[PDB]
């Protein structure tokens, strides 16, 4: 059998020379889930281009240039976030694959979250001014709660332990941006910036999959290690989860200083953090209390949370 | 006579949630090639994989909302007319997608959306779906 005496390529790139090279086998697939996810990501391409955010320009004109500066950064802050999960973060989950098709599959999330990047730049391009857009560069570069987030991730990435990459990888779209993704979804159910909420949408679900998939490379490896190691692994999670969470909650407060969101952005963030968490497949510690936002803030995010051929039957 | 029918990809969310709760549970084959036969009375427990799609038009397409092996259980009238309702998981993250499976199964079986959930489910999720699976096999 070819596929036992040959490795893909980027093993032999970097792990073994020992053996010959296979071409990716579409044709006789190891796991069915790679396929599963590999038609949703591609079928759900999208580009910013196609929502216009041009018809945002009433209600954001009515929002006082503190807000108009608080959108501009939270969104410039999500774009670093993006920036290091598609130039680092996806890209280094390819060499660490169980299977070829995962190897195609996060160059589909490096390009997406790429994509993520960009479409801030577009929303920018319609309402912020030069000055709000460099500004908010400015402020993303000196603000040292916001730059200890990704700092704290990007080493598991250029490290040698897989694992502690792909528990890194899970958490950037599980996690770390739903504190400012709560901006948008808080401003949607007040009727300002409708369109701009969209793309978010868009964006979430291809995060959603990210998160699930690399969750679910997570779980594959970890169930092989010792019981012993396995404790070890959970500990590292729960341990690493909770400097995180430190470090958003910092950032948040000061992101949301003067305007009173960071509670809700926080227990948001922390609902988030639970879901990571199950994805992982360990229990969330977090109450239904804990990680409660209002209702119509909610109902942004999903109305079927919930006023605000085959069949043959 | 408490019981469960769910479904449960290979990334088993949903097995792991229902292993969870009181009632007995069969698990609905992920293989297509084998089918189960049911003849007593359960509550459907099944994940949603319709991945966000939107039609033209521009609503929610349910398109595979459904498993394929969900809708081969529910296609035999034996194992259809034992369902006293649905109870449906997936994540908020999917929008106005979210655990849409509820919603299409509901319609199609003329039986009650009992509840909805995430992943593998919360505490609350375990006592609530418990409580409510008992509450359906009571009334
Ligand atoms: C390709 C794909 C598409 C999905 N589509 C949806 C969806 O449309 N709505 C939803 O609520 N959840 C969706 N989900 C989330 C799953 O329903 C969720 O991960 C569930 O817990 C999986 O259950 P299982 O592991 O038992 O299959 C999707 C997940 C994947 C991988
Ligand atoms: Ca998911």
């Amino acid at each position: 059998n070819y596929y036992d005496r040959s490795v893909s390529p980027v093993e032999y790139a970097y792990f073994d020379q020992s053996q010959n090279m296979r071409a990716i086998n579409w044709n006789k697939i190891v796991d069915e889930k790679d396929l599963e996810v590999w038609n949703r990501v591609t079928q759900n391409f999208w580009l910013p281009e196609n929502i216009p955010v041009s018809n945002d320009l009433p209600s954001w004109n009515e929002l006082d240039d503190d807000w108009q500066q608080l959108i501009t950064r939270t969104f410039t802050g999500l774009t670093l976030l993006d920036t290091v999960q598609s130039s680092i973060g996806d890209v280094a989950q390819i060499k660490n694959s169980l299977t070829e098709q995962e190897q195609v599959i996060y160059a589909n999330f490096a390009f997406m979250v790429g994509v993520h990047a960009r479409s801030y730049g577009t929303i920018f391009s319609t309402l912020c001014t030069s000055e709000q857009i460099e500004e908010a560069h400015e402020w993303v570069v000196d603000n040292e709660a916001l730059q200890a987030r990704p700092k704290a991730l990007i080493p598991f990435y250029t490290a040698d332990d897989p694992l502690k990459s792909k528990i890194a990888a899970a958490l950037m779209p599980g996690f770390l941006l739903y504190g400012g993704f709560y901006l948008p979804f808080y401003l949607s159910a007040r009727g300002k910036l409708p369109n701009t909420s969209d793309i978010i949408r868009l964006i979430l679900r291809d995060k959603v999959i990210h998160n699930f998939y690399s969750g679910y490379k997570y779980q594959l490896k970890v169930a092989k290690l010792s019981p012993e190691k396995q404790a070890e692994m959970k500990q590292f999670v729960f341990d690493l989860l909770d400097k995180m969470i430190g470090l958003e909650k910092t950032y948040l407060h000061q992101l949301y200083d003067g305007f009173g969101l960071a509670d809700e952005a926080i227990r948001f963030s922390l609902y988030n953090a639970g879901k990571f968490l199950q994805n992982l497949g360990y229990e969330s510690p977090f109450t239904k209390e804990e990680t409660r936002i209002a209702p119509e803030v909610f109902a942004q995010l999903s109305a079927r949370a919930d006023f605000f051929e085959d069949w043959d039957f | 006579k408490e019981l469960i029918v769910y479904f449960s990809t290979q990334s088993n969310n949903t097995h792991r949630f229902v292993q969870k709760l009181d009632a007995e549970s069969i698990r609905i084959p992920i293989d297509e090639e084998e089918r189960i036969k049911v003849d007593e009375d359960y509550v459907l427990i099944v994940p949603t994989y319709s991945g966000g799609k939107v039609t033209d038009a521009g609503q929610v397409d349910a398109h595979g909302a459904v498993p394929k092996q969900v809708i081969h259980f529910l296609n035999d009238p034996d194992n259809r007319k034992h369902c006293l309702g649905v109870i449906s998981s997936g994540n908020t993250n999917f929008g106005d997608s979210f655990a849409i499976a509820g919603p299409v199964i509901s319609y199609k079986l003329k039986v009650p959306l009992l509840y909805q959930f995430e992943l593998i489910g919360t505490k609350e999720d375990v006592e609530e779906v418990n409580r409510i699976i008992s509450e359906t096999f009571n009334a």
